[PDB]
């Protein structure tokens, strides 16, 4: 019955490969969504400039 | 020996007088000469302002 020992040590690999993945798909995303604050600050320059102008 | 009391006195362009950008007046005062911010595409602050020439 060290098989159940091994079919514990399934057994707790049984459980182990899933749910232990949190928020990554999360994490991504920040970055992800990151990207696309990258952009637009370039147009703060004339958006100011425009303010800055006006 | 006396400075003009204005433009007029002097017999030369008055306050809404010689103007542009940026110059919405352009006024003498005894000699004393004044010109006056635009009311816009300027910095909002200095909005129609002026100083003083004597």
């Amino acid at each position: 019955f060290t098989l159940i020992e091994l079919m514990i040590v399934i057994a707790i690999v049984g459980i182990l490969a899933a749910v232990a993945l949190p928020a990554y798909q999360d994490y991504t995303a920040r970055a992800q969504v990151s990207e696309a604050i990258l952009l637009a600050e370039g147009q703060k320059s004339a958006v100011t400039e425009y303010y800055l102008n006006h | 020996g006396e400075w003009p009391g204005d433009n007029s006195s002097a017999g030369v362009a008055t306050s809404a007088d010689i103007k542009g950008k940026y110059v919405q007046s352009v006024t003498v005062a005894n000699g004393v000469i004044t010109a006056q911010m635009a009311s816009s595409n300027v910095n909002n602050e200095i909005k129609s302002k002026k100083l003083s020439l004597w």
